């Protein structure tokens, strides 16, 4: 039939019991491609912006990582220019052992901790790491402008 | 055959090599050189970031080449 | 109010110069950096285009990868081994060979235990191994299989043979018999790479391809102990000062890592002062857990407690980040001269009295704005 039972079964499991403050649906015309909202962490300079993004499983899924971009404007020193986050992982490497789930669990925790020093926006992690508290304002701001809506 | 890596503070290492060891087996022998774990280091070639897998003759590395050291991610 | 020990003085001199000043720590002048990384960048530059801005796209790109200190945990433990040591017994020191952590840490601890508090200034050298186990099963017909050119790190199913090829090259044969490699041949189908770590083909088979592939995981399970999967992963130091009379022994780890933090970073953190005060025996004895458990939630958070940069322990080694190999402790112990060792870094202090600045900020500055210059002289000096 039409995708791997692993995708099938992951998408079923996704849907039956959600991450706690993330909806994350697949799209109707092709099902390798999920509709990702995650609600700014609490305590977090993204706390009250809803965030949409992207999660595309490419063909050699899960021997590929999943492709996930941000499609809400963000100031976060590990999205980048287009949106596209990296998945931080340092000192190992993807894995079929691990699964979309989490990889929402760690998007989820980026948006609660950024990490600096491992950019993809070198200028915006610059100034998180000289001006943090300048940089959690303008994450706010951001927050304000582009996330609540 | 012989190739060298250089790092950004001037030091020069020298390593012999075959042209089927893979990017991994390199940083191997760094790390025998130097005591930088394989995980802690990346490697530049004619401005290419190398993967692990792929093999010095994958990249035209022949002999006597100069490899860079990065040493931030 | 008596004077702490010159060992206990070095600590704080490694620590107080490291967190001022950074990236001169090295005492690598900023020039040398900035035709190195003039020589790294070259490649990256158009020699038809506009070379003025090129050049000065490249430089204000790459600028944090060259003034800012290092991330790599082993390039920040072989600083502070050539601060406390020089050249010459650091050199030394490297060729000394590596001892494992035993399970619960009684070796190392009984090194310990075995010098005076009063006496000896320790350094220890530590390196964590994981296990990077193959994850592709690659199905093959005989005649296309050669083991001279095969990928590495990989397992093989032939016709009538089922192998392993190490990271180094080893072939090693896994003993199944010729009828038991048909039965799997044939099982699976014609993909030709397969995973060896997919959880719902090894936890939910349904068809005989994931019975086959689980055949085979469990097969190299059984005798993973033939193999060496292990491949470096961190570094990191711990420095024991003597103590004076009845006071007690306190150590301090020092480390930098991959895509987190610098040595400064760390120092600046006061992680290392945090850590301290847990107590040598109960660092140990976790470090032995570290490398003997098979838990992953316990290993990842071990990790996380030790080698995180601070306020990041709850997410560094959570999700994606887990720690689901084993990993190995290994150690190195040496004695420290402490005023080898503050000569060294007075030595160094010199060298950044060198840079005109009042305060460390300005040294810091000029050194990397002559770093950025020497960059962009020796670009232009390239590109004729």
């Amino acid at each position: 039939a039409g995708l791997p039972r692993r995708i099938i079964k992951e998408t079923q499991r996704l849907l039956a019991e959600p991450v706690p403050g993330i909806k994350a649906e697949p799209d109707e015309s092709n099902a390798r491609y999920f509709h990702v909202v995650i609600a700014g962490p609490q305590d977090s300079p993204f706390e009250g912006g809803t965030f949409k993004l992207e999660l595309f499983l490419p063909e050699e899924y899960p021997m590929a990582a999943p492709k996930v971009r941000f499609m809400t404007k963000i100031y976060h020193p590990n999205v980048d220019k287009l949106g596209r986050i990296c998945l931080d992982i340092l000192k190992d490497k993807w894995s079929p052992a691990l699964q979309i789930r989490t990889v929402l669990l760690s998007i989820q925790a980026l948006l609660s901790a950024p990490n600096p020093d491992d950019p993809l926006a070198n200028d915006v992690a610059e100034q998180w790491k000289t001006n943090e508290a300048q940089a959690i304002e303008t994450a706010r701001a951001w927050t304000r402008l582009y996330a609540m809506n | 055959m012989q190739i060298f890596v250089k790092t950004l503070t001037g030091k020069t290492i020298t390593l012999e090599v075959e042209p089927s060891d893979t990017i991994e087996n390199v940083k191997a022998k760094i790390q025998d050189k130097e005591g930088i774990p394989p995980d802690q280091q990346r490697l530049i070639f004619a401005g290419k970031q190398l993967e692990d897998g792929r093999t010095l003759s994958d990249y035209n590395i022949q002999k006597e080449s100069t490899l860079h050291l990065v040493l931030r991610l | 109010g008596s004077l702490e020990s010159p060992g206990f003085m070095v600590h704080k001199k490694l620590k107080s110069m490291s967190q001022s000043y950074g990236v001169m720590m090295t005492g690598v002048p900023a020039e040398v950096l900035g035709q190195m990384q003039a020589e790294r960048s070259i490649p990256s530059i158009n020699k038809t285009g506009n070379l003025k801005q090129q050049i000065a796209k490249e430089v204000s790109k790459v600028c944090h990868m060259m003034t800012e200190p290092t991330q790599s945990a082993g390039q920040a433990s072989n600083d502070v081994c050539e601060l406390l040591l020089g050249k010459i017994e650091a050199e030394k020191f490297h060729f000394t060979k590596y001892e494992a952590l035993s399970a619960d840490g009684d070796n190392l601890k009984n090194v310990l235990e075995n010098t005076a508090p009063s006496s000896t200034n320790l350094l220890i050298r530590f390196e964590i191994d994981r296990e990077d186990p193959p994850i592709v099963l690659v199905k093959t017909k005989n005649e296309n299989f050669n083991p001279e050119t095969a990928v590495k790190n990989k397992i093989y199913l032939l016709e009538n043979k089922l192998y392993f090829i190490d990271k180094m090259g080893n072939l090693f044969n896994l003993g199944p018999g010729k009828k038991k490699c048909t039965q799997l041949f044939n099982a699976i189908g014609d993909s030709a790479e397969y995973s060896l770590c997919d959880p719902f083909v090894l936890e939910e088979p349904e068809k005989p391809e994931d019975f086959a592939i689980s055949e085979i995981v469990d097969i190299f399970n059984e005798q993973k102990e033939r193999f060496d999967f292990w491949i470096g992963s961190h570094s990191f130091t711990i420095y024991i000062p003597q103590t004076l009379g009845e006071s007690p022994r306190q150590f301090y780890p020092y480390q930098a890592y991959f895509g987190s933090h610098t040595l400064q970073d760390w120092f600046v953190s006061d992680k290392d002062e945090y850590l301290s005060r847990i107590g040598i025996d109960k660092y140990i004895e976790k470090l032995a857990v570290l490398g003997k458990t098979t838990n992953t939630k316990e290993r990842s958070d071990i990790y996380a407690e030790f080698f995180s940069k601070r306020g990041r322990e709850a997410f560094f080694c959570a999700h994606l980040n887990e720690k689901r190999q084993p990993l190995r402790v290994k150690f190195k112990i040496t004695e420290i001269n402490p005023e080898l060792a503050l000569k060294n870094l007075q030595e160094t202090q010199e060298f950044i009295d060198t840079h005109p600045g009042e305060n460390p900020s300005d040294k810091v500055e000029n050194y990397r704005n002559r770093a950025k210059l020497a960059m962009t002289e020796h670009l232009e000096s390239l590109l004729d």
